[PDB]
Formats: structure tokens, sequence, C-alpha cells
RNA sequence: UGAGAGUUUGAUCCUGGCUCAGGACGAACGCUGGCGGCGUGCCUAAUACAUGCAAGUCGAACGCUUCUUGGAAAGAGGAGUGGCGGACGGGUGAGUAACACGUGGGUAACCUACCCAUCAGAGGGGGAUAACACUUGGAAACAGGUGCUAAUACCGCAUAACAGUUUAUGCCGCAUGGCAUAAGAGUGAAAGGCGCUUUCGGGUGUCGCUGAUGGAUGGACCCGCGGUGCAUUAGCUAGUUGGUGAGGUAACGGCUCACCAAGGCCACGAUGCAUAGCCGACCUGAGAGGGUGAUCGGCCACACUGGGACUGAGACACGGCCCAGACUCCUACGGGAGGCAGCAGUAGGGAAUCUUCGGCAAUGGACGAAAGUCUGACCGAGCAACGCCGCGUGAGUGAAGAAGGUUUUCGGAUCGUAAAACUCUGUUGUUAGAGAAGAACAAGGACGUUAGUAACUGAACGUCCCCUGACGGUAUCUAACCAGAAAGCCACGGCUAACUACGUGCCAGCAGCCGCGGUAAUACGUAGGUGGCAAGCGUUGUCCGGAUUUAUUGGGCGUAAAGCGAGCGCAGGCGGUUUCUUAAGUCUGAUGUGAAAGCCCCCGGCUCAACCGGGGAGGGUCAUUGGAAACUGGGAGACUUG
């Protein structure tokens, strides 16, 4: 059974939690920006800059490691700007 | 992650002993990546019987040769000559 | 390097089955003591696990607390945050007929801190919390509330796109596509730690941090070929087959969604059923080939059974978690605890399989500015005659056959110079010393060297001292004593060396096979005589041979076992002569690979010997590349015999 990785358990639990916290930032973020696209109305440069520094600090603030960011920013600003 | 090391092939009291160069994840008389030099564990003053030309050619790679890697060929000066034709090269 | 021997009949020749003489019991000796050299030891229940050990490290990231000495600080200790490792190392073969394995290959559809290379760099803050003090709930496990605090912990802002598209330019490739330059839209940090010069200094050497490109190490995807029994197992398939687009993926893709069609695989064996982990390798064979998959090494898969994710780059994780199921221990009965196919050790199963010893001295891991700490890896120790080395149990001399055995016509044979006795000895056994050799090379700390900084003043590089061996009174030697301590196995009717006396005398019981017995047994049983291995020798089981008894090498069907009752023909097997071409088969060269230890050969060391070391031949029915153009195969013509 167990002898030390009890430290181990806890600090994955509280990465769960904020890494859980984080990554729904970043899906809020993302959704909040490509519902004003299929709108086409005014506010479609601030949130998009913003979805682009969603994906990027969570990348690099967080973490996937660099190409789901990657292929995000191809598959927007192949769609957005 | 590689590493150079040592390898046993003992009997029961008399031990003989074999360096071998490997990668550090593998076992130690388990498998390696090539061949690297000997020694005898009686009879001293014993025998350096050493290959002395794959040390420097696989630190130019850039491993780790252990403890008794490195006295044993700062008895020949292979790490002397490691901190001299390479923090000199 | 290829040996045949019995047995069908009153006898003969064939054909033919059965049995034997050789070696390959990873583990049952009823005997016995030398094994002290080298190696092995749950193959049946992937059965259930008491007892302990088997993963921690960092104080130069950072706060708090217990001691030798009311202000003292070095060393020590306690907890926590935080960092790296617990995915390596060790076990097992339950599953798996498949890119799981072996071999050859592909990355213009791929990813990686852990070691170096290159360039860009590398600030100011916030706001909590653990710890900490007090209380609530607690049987406990563990929850909860208030307040305070640090960082290389956490959390937002500035700066560069070199990544990534998109554009123009040039260049090229096997379809996508790729390679260099110039430009359109957004993006980080630990800003930290030590030591020196410290006259404001604030410059620092190192250790760290982040981004972009490289090498190397590790993982993943696909492809041609090769290894199994059943056809008393002929159809199988729908995300299946393809296209369209989107999601998703390190990565391509029906991996997944929506639309359009009905495509796919099979007699060369699809699908189905049973058994099996695969390989390098082996005490079989003359060789072609049969048998086994232990060591030891490589790959794959599994963790009481089945699902599922999270941290972490790397796991769907063997001593990590969550849920469902089975089973076990407590509960103050509300609830909790657990998974030795890691090392010994335990109970059951079985024809059957061992010690609960020390240390990281040797080596290899893990962290670190350092000593250092852990290791049931490993080094080694204590068992089983479990198999193979290499040596032992005296030697030279010594009888008219000592005594005595068995046998005999009693006159002799053999035991048997083998005894008894003389002269020499100590590989060994007992005693006592030397030798604890060889087992060990050894961080660091002072003394002294390079390209640079203002300065080894400190830094990254030296010679010399210091220091430690669990089995260790270990090996080995020297010297003293005594032939003293050191001998066991199955048969003798033939195949296949070895005879007598007597008993039971259709019966007590021997049979590998032929075959005995039954009053005159070298066959039932005793007793002595002899024989062959040899501290190892009988029995039992299994594998190859002998087996030409599955015959490619290497057999034949008139009567012996064996030509369908006969015809007609789909597919399939094989094809008349010749000119030119081709080069698929075929022959030939060059190159890369076929792990290491394996077997053999050359060379060497352990007193030889096994064991170990150095060098090449073997394993391709392999991949690329170049020729050869006789025969077979593909293309164009010709001829008349079929």
């Amino acid at each position: 059974n167990i002898e030390s990785a009890i430290k181990r358990v806890r600090t994955s639990a509280n990465a769960n939690a904020k890494n859980s916290s984080q990554t729904n930032a970043m899906r809020t973020a993302i959704k909040k920006f490509e519902e004003a696209v299929a709108a086409g109305a005014d506010n479609v440069d601030a949130l998009y800059n913003e979805a682009v520094k969603a994906v990027d600090m969570a990348a690099t603030k967080g973490l996937i490691h660099k190409n789901k960011a990657n292929r995000d920013k191809i598959r927007l600003s192949k769609l957005a700007k | 992650a590689v590493k150079i090391r040592l390898k046993r092939m003992g009997s029961k009291k008399s031990p003989f002993y074999r360096i071998v160069v490997a990668d550090s994840r593998s076992p130690r008389d388990g498998r390696f990546i090539e061949t690297v030099g000997t020694y005898n564990p009686l009879k001293d003053p014993a025998e350096v019987v050493l290959k002395e030309d794959l040390v420097l050619d696989w630190l130019s790679k850039g491993a780790q040769p252990s403890d008794t890697v490195r006295n044993i060929l700062s008895k020949e000066g292979v790490m002397k000559k490691h901190h001299e034709a390479k923090n000199v090269k």
C-alpha cells in the first residue's frame, strides 16, 4: 500500500482543481468568441484577441504542449481573421 | 542519458569484471549499444585491459562515466585526457 | 562422418508388423559418506498469504518547531510547503493465430525535460494558504471553523514570431508536396540561489528559467515476406467498402459524426472450433529434418476479477487513486481496513523441488554545492550427491600356494604376493604457525597548470598524503603426526562375456522378446564362483535414432495392402521446330544488415581441466545497385511432321 505518494495524491488533487478551472476558462473564452463570429455584429476584435490570448496563455502559462494551441490558431485565423 | 559503466562475470569466490557502455535506461548486464574494455578483479597489479578508443568518441556524444571508470582511466589519464583534450579541445 | 539382432514354416525365398543393443530425467535412490572447481533447484493451483524487508532525496527554493551548551550561535532533530523520482530495478506465462514475434523496410502523415550545440533573452506587484494557536464533530480513519505568514509555491501586465499560416520570388520532387529569401495578424520567464571584490559600489564565476533551431537517447504508426491442427468447419461483413465535408488526433485514417452509392473478403482456404506466449538457442541425425521453448539474454502481455480516468512530457500506472463484484480483519455497528505472479518464510496440491545471513566494501540505480541515505538489484555467505570439470582410498618388493573359503575321484583348481613381512610417501586427514594476500579503486580536503573577469581573492583542470573488506582466521604456504580416516552397484538359456550343490518338483513365480517350469532347471529359490561400469551405480517416464515403418534427398499398385465400372469436359498441371526481342524465373559482382554470450576453429590464462578473454567463418528463401541472355516465362513472325 501507501508509503510516501499520498503527497503526490494531494498534489494531483490540487492540480485537478486548478487545471479544471483553467481549462473551463479557456473553453468558455473560445465559445464566447465563437458566438460572435456567426452573429456578425460588433465586438469582433476584442474577444478575437482575447480568445487568442486565452489559447496562448493556457498553452504556455498553462499546458497542452504547443500544437492544439497551434491547430486552434490555424483553424481560427483561417476562419475569423 | 547515455552512460558507460561496469559488468560482472563472477563464479563463486573469484570474480571477473568488464566495463560496458550503454544507455542508463537499461539494466547493468542487460542490453547496451556497443562494447568498451574490461579489468581483472584479482592479482594486483591487475590487468588494465582497455579499448581507450571509444571513451572520447562516446563523450563527444556526451555521457557520464561512473566512479570506477574515472579513477581507473585517470590511471591511464583518459579523464585527464578528457578535460585535457576537451576543455582545451 | 550412414554396422544390424531376434521372432510367421517340417524346412525355403519374399513381403511384413513387434522387440532390443545408442544417446537428451531442468527435480522420486530404498546404498553411501571425499566433492571443499563450475552451474542448477514448484513445470501440478495465474491456489490463499501471517512475519519482517523490498523508494526515497533535497536546508545554496522556503517558512515553523524539539536538544548539548536570559541575552549566544555551530552541530543535531520534528513537521510542512515546494522540487525530482515512484512508468527504472525485480516476478509470471493467465491471455494472444495477430504486424504479438523474426527479418527487410517507410516518416513529402510522427512525438520526447532526463547530454551537449546555437541564438534571443531573462521586471515591477498582488492575494491567499499550509505550517502555526484555539475550539466544533469525531470510537477511530479523518473532517470543520477563525486569525496570522514565506518562497524557485500560486496568480494577472510590458516586451520578440525566428514557430505558424498567407503572399511574391527562385529551385526541385514519387500524387499529395518540399527547400531559401522578403513581408500582412497574437503570443514568456525563477524578476531566483550560493561565493568573491564588498569605499557609495554592483561587477560578478557558477547553479538554475523561458522561447526558437540541431545532434544524440526513448516511444509510436504503416508496409513485403516467414513459422498450426481440423473442410465429419464454405460462405462471411454494414461503420462494412468507397466518396463527400466536419469534428477529433504527436501524428494519417470511417478513429467518430452527417450525406451519396453498395461495395469488401473468399477453394491459394475467408469466417468458425481447439491448442500455444514468440525468439537467440539446445548433452538428438550421416545429412535432409524431426523434438522441446529452463537457464542466460531480447520482445510482447498480465497484477484477486471487470470498467474508468487524474497528476505527470512519458501510465490508463505491480507495493497510486474512483466505482462495480468476490473474498478476508476490526467497528463504540454509524462505518472503516487489504491484495507477496518483488526476497526469504508460511498452508494446500503433488511422483516430486531449498536459508526468514551481512553489506553497499565491488558494481548499478535515486536525489544533491557535499559528507551522504536507501536497495531481498547485486556482491557474496548458510542447504539438496541435483548434474559436469579435475583429482583421491598407498606404491616398489614379497608363497610349492599362510590359515581359511567354495568345489572335487580327494589325488587338485581358483581365491592368492593378493596375504604376512621390508623400504619409501603425504595430493590429503589431525595439530600449529606465516598469509589474511589477491579481492579497492577510491569523493573530498591542502600543494602546484588553461580562453577570458579588476582580482581561483573564490570559480570550472592537476601531483602527493588520509581513509574502509560482511564470507575473513577465507584461500594459499610452511612444519609435525600416522598407511592409518577414505568402497559401494545389477545379472549370468539365446540375442548379450559369467558355473556348480541341493530344495519346491503342472506347482510354488520368472520373463524386454523368443520363451521356462512339470525330481535330474547356467530360466522357479537359496548358497558360493564369475562379469561390466565404476561414489556413484539399478528401476520408471518422456524425446530423437535404429525406421527406406510417409521414401524431395529415399518406397510402389498382374497375383501380397494398393488403378475409381466406364466415358465427356470447366478450372488446373505439362507442351512440336524456328528468327528477332525481352529479362520475370535462373547464374554472377559490389554494398548495408543477420545483437552479445552461443557451437566449431585459431590464439591465451586459471597448477591442467571445465570457466573466462581476443579474431573471423555460420545464420538472407534479405534490401539496393551492375552485368550475363543457354534453358523456362512475356511480344512479334515462320513451318508441317502432332
